[PDB]
């Protein structure tokens, strides 16, 4: 399953990206790739699921929006996207991607150049998030040693 | 390899749909469906159009085992999406042949007081619309009288005489045969001439 | 003589266009842009998604933009909107417990684990209207503190292990779709709480008002509200594995009510549930206020108030529906009124003292 | 035709299924309401949504569609109506009675007698004819299930008793194929007559209320009142102001500061008609 | 040990500033004028000046820019403020037959004197969102016809003249003011006036709809709806003649119910009445539904349902007074809630399982 | 010169109905000259709105506005007064200003030549051409 | 002392003399809820106004103010009550009990006795201490009137019945000068008998509820109980974690995500006392 | 003189004369000073005068007794507080005597109802001594054990304190003042003479 952890993983991380950026990455690696679209873009909507008390019984909690796209390599080897949101371009990327990080010739060099600084990013992005958040915790107490009796 | 559905399913559904709405509405009125130029055997035309319009996931669909195998069945799952159950007592549509037996018939889902809509249409494929023991139809539907002389099994001319269920309980009829259709609601008067 | 003539449509139209100029306003002020609705208004955007029915902050932005701000207006537009989309996926059950936090507060201890965490709130402000906003202004320049965000386990999860609330349990249950089926009174809990989360704030807050006043007791504590940010997963059937698709900001409220003595077991608190899109929490706490109402059958309760009554509550919650049938007067209805005058004139000649 | 870049009468095929199927157990059950998941309309809740997901799930390219609000073809609302549906149908319409095949109508039966083959549609906002005798659904489904209708007959009674006639004005009840009670749309009294054995088929739609509801063809509706005190409809002292006709529900047209009106024919097809001649 | 410190005040100016941060959103975006939400968002601003309590749009649209469009906090924050300001004149009162009209319509008769007039209005839109909005574009050029006002008398004079309403009479009798005096059941119709135009719209309009579906009905027809500019006027005491010192835009809405037939007198309809600031029409509605309900006791009808039920009714309507009731949840009660522990753990320790 | 009540009350409208910024534009064109003291700087609150049931009937209280007041006086003790709805300061002192001044013989024919008639014009002139805009939306039903 | 623009204290003259009649009103009336025509202010209603409408209305320049909520100076809330009159005021403040002249509390009466010429100033939710028996004002105004209170005894009875104990653990009722029942606020059961014969005067606040009430210095307030079953108050195991002390109302503070907690003072100005001491 | 000067600082001494007040009326019988105001308007004493500038406003009609009624009281009243001045001792909110109070007069004043016993009537009784009357015992409560005072009383104000002829909750609240001093007497106070 760590090859499928690592698929998930890679599509995980194209789905948060932001969209300009994947788009300057991916024209500034400059990969020619021949490819076919298997289902355009297509924009729709994900129903989402919850839980009564986050543990419990499931409930519907509205709906949220979704793209997907599928793409087939010369060689067979089919890409796909489910992307939040609706960008159709970006979800095309996406499919696209998949399908390249499959095969032998890209994965390495997709993982180190293309999906990792991408993570990386968002990674930087959540910790400085967090970072701002502290700063309105609010404290109560705290443990020291020593006093008198 | 699967049997093909509507040409123009847009059209071709509202088209059906018009014609069984008479059909039902207008009981002992034949209608013709004939958007649909080969029927899923041994499913007739007219049937095969019936479930295209209106069977989908939401209407679980029996199909008696005389009118039952794989090709029919796996071509209603794709194009219909609709469950296909093994019992008569579980579905909306129920579709058989001459040979449906009183057990099979007295399964059907008859509605309740409070939710009459909740129960079954049978879909009987008959050997002809006409040749058949002489009735005649009243009730809603009709400004006076209507005959109709279907070929009926016994046990299904006996629902329409008898009314075994109190209104608003029951099923509702439809009677194909080729291409065409009749409908016979549970509201129908129905005698033997 | 009279003779009659055609004019619906160019008084509709000529209408229609009188409120297009109405909404662009003066044109020496540059049009705004959905996107700064969206950044700058987006409480309301949390509003219109939640009610509206689509988690799309630009969707609902356009919505309010398109509606000249009218919230009504746009969570129909949206809901609207909703029915031209073909449903794709159907989520995973979201996990809270996975929430990156932007706020984390509970009413009943001083303090708990992983901590109060204020985040970006207007509670504790002076309600003083701030005149400096009529200029452009700067932002604060945010002070930071550690990185770290404290394991921050569930307050009722506490309360749980304590054996003083029950956990929520899978009985693997089908929810129910309310926007598949019409409803059919009485509701399922999925069902009711489905119907609560579209349902309107201010109807929801009036309604879970007047049981803290004494219509339909429950004994609320805010027991923990969290915000923040939910990974959401699909299984495609292309793939047959889980793929994460993107993420919900979120707030979810658990309030502790009233505890009961049953009678095979510990007495124990009982609970209620609210969960909407974005950072506004009062809907989330009407819900969650409501939902213990409602849940008078499974306690078998009697209603001592209008909260506690499924058909009243649900049957006039949705506001696509309220304020349709409501606004609805507006539409000719003299065939009507002509049948009542003809009545009522009929009755005053029948007097003449 | 549709040039829209909307499904054909904007609805999807799903939904136009769920709603067919809704229409023949309607059919077969004559003026019992049917609940259906009813969709969220471009038109709000209330202004006829019922009446336009049933147009848009019967509604085919060869029809010719007539839509009225107030019996006019050119109130504000039927314009709205009717222009949505060319727009996402591209399909014929008429003003003419008897040269449409569909009748999407809000408040009024046409004066022209319907013919075979007429679909008329009304929109319907209470489609519970109970429901200001008893609120609540969960009570009304179980009067409906058990014939209790009795109440009605109460409700009646009580107008009598207090004005010294039935009070009811429009949407007045009518019992249908001899079983159940049924509301029959807004339309006034005056036009309950013409729903007693009609040629076309009439089809209920309360979007709002989630219920479709019909009466076929050739089926007896009967108003409900009693031995002593039988149905009447509206009457008037004036003709229609424009054409003369003293067979037609008449509109009042207030026309002065002061006191001066007019009365003309509500069904406006009808009223040119008659004017031709 | 565990020894206390302080934090109250610095988590509290850190989630403000988060907030404010929130609130400006992406810095690359131009901040949002006061003037163009007042302009283009025109029908929030309405409904915050209505239940804020003051008719002045800046003042509103800069409660809606500080609360990040959140209607509720917008609202409050306009409400508030009032405290602040001195009273400086009571208005001779209003007439709304002077009314320079904006949009006037009446469902009762086809046409009427004067004429309908749909004005600006999303009536008869086709609820379909507009993505053109997504990038400028071009207000439409409107079109022009006749430019004077046609004589617009009231429907309700028109139905009085006729004996089929009653005119609303003055006794000269001096209004109560909830702002000035706490509310005390039995309240007189100036005060539920008073108090519904100040209540929250959602609810109010939940309220309404119910009596639509039998819940207390009182046969609403849409007698008129007019909004439009009306004169204002004041006596100063250092002058002792009228001044003009303005126009406010206002809609208001007359609804007629259900007649009765009183002793002696020809039977007649009965009547709401709704007022409201700014164009936005459904709360004028709504208003004059429940104020129709609320008569019931001058007419000595039965309360059947909530929207009947006065303290109920109005208990329950301000949402200054329920979102700050419901929020204040929020609030710490750990000293409560541990009362209710101390006694539920003594009860389990008092049961064996 | 003593104005009439309703002479007085009509440049008083006349001004409070006024663009702040088409009067200020219009009375710096004309040059103020004149002396005076400001006695009530210009000072903002409400002003307490009475409205009627059914238009007609018993009066109730229908929220606030806001009210700004104002008062000068000239080097002759004349007393300048306004009330103006809404917020702006200066504007309610420049129309407590002209109150004054129209109250003298020396101002008020050419005041009410060169500024309040203008001023009223352009504002009757701005409802005409909105009624014009506002009477395309009339639902036509019946002719002749 | 005040630099804000604002009043001194906020409130304008005439809402201070309007409060001000009503505190009279109430002392005069030990117990009785006096209505009275509050204002909004900067915190919303619920989160203390009525307390904010009473301090601002007594408190004067030389007036040394303590502001706690759960018994903490530190508190979210009391840090911005005690701010904003810092503001609009500039009186002196302080955390100790001994050194106030008003204190303005929410949900705790200190450990620390008061005395002559202090004043305490309770917020209030709920003035009425019959709402959760009888919502309607209308009714339980005239319950106060006539002195109808027999219906909570059967109240504590059904709790005794249910649970084997009275259920009321917090905002629990009280007997004031032998004849109004009065709620004494939110404060815990343990805090009531700190209201009985008290040197300082006792002021509550109901803000958006619009009550004012009070007990003068030295009046009886007696606990709601039966002549069988004895009032009692909230016990635990432990002391106090900081300054050992087991005669303080406490906190329950959960340390971590397992099963540790630690109990400590509810009234942190007295734990700071105990524990330098 | 047309008109009479009120506090110098309107809002502190009105703060002051309020404490003070607050102090008397729930503390029964503890006589307190009132003079952030340098002089009454005669014939009001300064304790009266500072009372009324404290708590009269427009929502609270004055009724002032023949012998304490005059234009300059009168103008001064309705300048400072804009108090509607009622000829009617029933239609007070405060009255305002001397010790030739009427029994009449007395039993005019508005006592408030059982609902609302807060609607009644305070009177301000200006006395000629707070100490050389009879000799009363006061309980209640405010008073910890019981307290002495000896004002002068007119026989048909010390009836009203001993029998209470109304039941509790209504009930007149009495401020006794005498040049700068107050004493306050609620109407919870339990009197006895001796
Ligand atoms: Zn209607
Ligand atoms: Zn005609
Ligand atoms: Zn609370
Ligand atoms: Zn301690």
């Amino acid at each position: 399953h760590a090859d499928t952890a690592t698929r998930q993983h890679w599509m995980s991380v194209l789905a948060h990206s932001q969209p300009a950026e994947l788009a300057a990455r991916l024209n500034a690696l400059n990969i020619t790739a021949d490819y076919e679209v298997i289902r355009a873009a297509e924009t729709g909507l994900v129903q989402i699921q919850a839980r009564m008390g986050g543990t419990g019984e499931r409930f519907f909690a509205g709906d949220a929006t979704l793209t997907r796209a599928a793409v087939r390599l010369t060689d067979g080897t089919l890409g796909y996207s489910w992307v939040q949101g609706r960008d159709k371009q970006h979800a095309e990327r996406c499919a696209l991607i998949d399908a390249l990080m499959q095969q032998s010739r890209h994965f390495q060099n997709l993982s180190e150049t293309l999906i990792a600084p991408l993570d990386a990013d968002r990674m930087a992005r959540i910790a400085a998030r967090q970072a701002e958040v502290n700063a309105s915790r609010v404290d109560f107490f705290t443990m020291v040693r020593g006093d008198n009796a | 390899t699967l049997e093909t559905a509507f040409m123009l399913p847009v059209q071709d559904a509202q088209h059906s749909f018009r014609r069984l709405l008479k059909a039902m509405s207008e009981p002992g009125v034949i209608v013709a469906l004939h958007q649909l130029k080969r029927g899923w055997q041994p499913l007739n035309i007219a049937t095969t159009s019936v479930l295209l319009t209106l069977a989908d996931n939401d209407t679980p669909v029996w199909l008696s085992t005389p009118l039952n195998n794989d090709i029919v069945n796996q071509s209603l799952r794709f194009h219909t999406n609709a469950p296909l159950v093994s019992q008569p007592e579980q579905a909306t549509f129920a579709v058989t042949d001459e040979a449906i037996s009183s057990e099979q018939l007295n399964a059907l889902s008859t509605g309740t007081a409070v939710a009459p809509e909740a129960g079954a249409t049978l879909i009987l494929q008959v050997a002809s619309l006409s040749g058949g023991r002489m009735l005649r139809l009243t009730g809603a539907g009709i400004a006076e009288e209507r005959m109709i002389a279907p070929r009926l099994p016994e046990c299904i001319l006996h629902e329409l005489t008898e009314r075994p269920h109190p209104f608003p309980l029951g099923i509702d009829l439809i009677l194909t045969c080729g291409e065409r259709l009749l409908a016979i609601p549970r509201t129908t008067h129905v005698e033997v001439c | 003589m009279y003779v009659a003539v055609k004019g619906g449509e160019k008084a509709i139209d000529a209408a229609h266009a009188l409120q297009e100029s109405r909404r662009r306003g003066d044109t020496d002020l540059p049009e705004l842009s959905v996107a700064q609705i969206e950044q700058q208004l987006n409480l309301a955007v949390d509003r219109v998604m939640t009610e509206g029915g689509i988690a799309d902050r630009e969707l609902a932005a356009l919505a309010l933009k398109q509606a000249s701000g009218d919230n009504v207006e746009a969570i129909f537009l949206l809901r609207a909107y909703r029915t031209t989309l073909a449903k794709l996926a159907v989520s995973e059950p979201l996990d809270t417990t996975g929430m990156r936090l932007e706020r984390r507060i509970s009413a009943v201890y001083k303090d708990i684990p992983g901590g109060q965490l204020l985040g970006p709130t207007y509670d504790y402000t002076h309600r003083l209207l701030d005149f400096t906003l009529l200029a452009n202004g700067e932002a604060p320049t945010l002070t930071t503190a550690d990185s770290e965000q404290q394991p921050s386990p569930h307050v009722f999860s506490l309360l749980a292990r304590q054996g003083l609330a029950k956990f929520e349990e899978d009985s693997g249950a089908q929810p129910d779709d309310i926007t598949r089926t019409p409803p059919v009174y009485p509701c399922s809990r999925s069902s009711r709480l489905q119907q609560l989360m579209r349902g309107d704030e201010g109807y929801l807050l009036a309604l879970a008002y007047s049981t803290q006043r004494g219509y339909g007791r429950n004994h609320p504590f805010a027991g923990e509200i969290r915000s923040g940010y939910i990974d959401v997963s699909i299984v495609p059937e292309e793939l047959g594995f889980a793929v994460n698709v993107g993420e919900l900001l979120m707030t979810e409220c658990e309030m502790v009510n009233g505890f009961i003595d049953p009678p095979g077991e510990p007495p124990h608190f009982t609970r209620g549930y609210g969960l909407v899109f974005g950072m506004s929490e009062r809907k989330a706490m009407a819900m969650a206020l409501v939902d213990r109402a409602l849940q008078a059958p499974e306690y078998g309760e009697h209603a001592t108030g209008p909260a506690q009554d499924e058909e009243f509550v649900l049957a006039h919650a949705d506001n696509v529906e309220v304020a349709g049938f409501v606004s609805h007067l507006k539409l000719p209805h003299y065939v009507d009124f002509q049948a009542e005058l003809e009545l009522l004139k009929r009755l005053q000649q029948e007097q003449n003292h | 035709a549709n040039l829209s870049g909307y499904n054909f009468a904007y609805l999807d095929e799903q939904t136009k299924r769920m709603i067919r199927r809704a229409i023949l157990k309607a059919v077969a059950i004559p003026g019992y309401q049917v609940p259906f998941g009813g969709r969220e309309m471009p038109m709000p809740y209330g202004w006829g949504t019922g009446g336009i997901q049933l147009t848009a799930s019967v509604i085919g390219e060869s029809d010719v569609l007539k839509v009225i609000d107030q019996g006019a073809d050119d109130t504000t609302n039927a314009v709205s109506i009717r222009n949505f549906f060319k727009r996402v149908t591209g399909v014929n319409t008429t003003e003419r009675t008897d040269d449409a095949t569909v009748i999407q109508t809000r408040h009024r039966i046409p004066e022209t007698p319907l013919t075979e083959d007429q679909i008329i549609i009304f929109q319907v906002p209470i489609p519970e004819p109970l429901r200001f005798i008893e609120p609540r659904e969960t009570e009304t489904r179980t009067m409906h299930a058990l014939e209790e209708y009795g109440v009605m007959q109460v409700k009646l009674y009580e107008d009598i008793a207090r004005f010294g006639h039935i009070a009811t004005t429009y949407a007045y009840p009518v019992k249908v194929n001899g079983r159940y009670v049924m509301d029959p749309s807004p339309i006034p009294k005056f036009d309950n007559p013409k729903m007693d054995m009609m040629p076309a088929l009439q089809l209920f739609g309360a979007g709002r209320e989630k219920r479709i509801y019909a009466v076929p063809p050739f089926t007896r509706v009967e108003s409900l009142d009693f031995d002593d005190h039988p149905f009447t409809v509206q009457q008037w002292d004036e003709p229609c102001a424009i054409c003369g006709s003293t067979h037609s529900y008449l509109d009042e047209v207030v026309l002065d500061d002061a006191g001066n009106r007019m009365f003309v024919c509500s069904d406006t097809d009808y009223c040119r008609q008659q004017s031709e001649a």
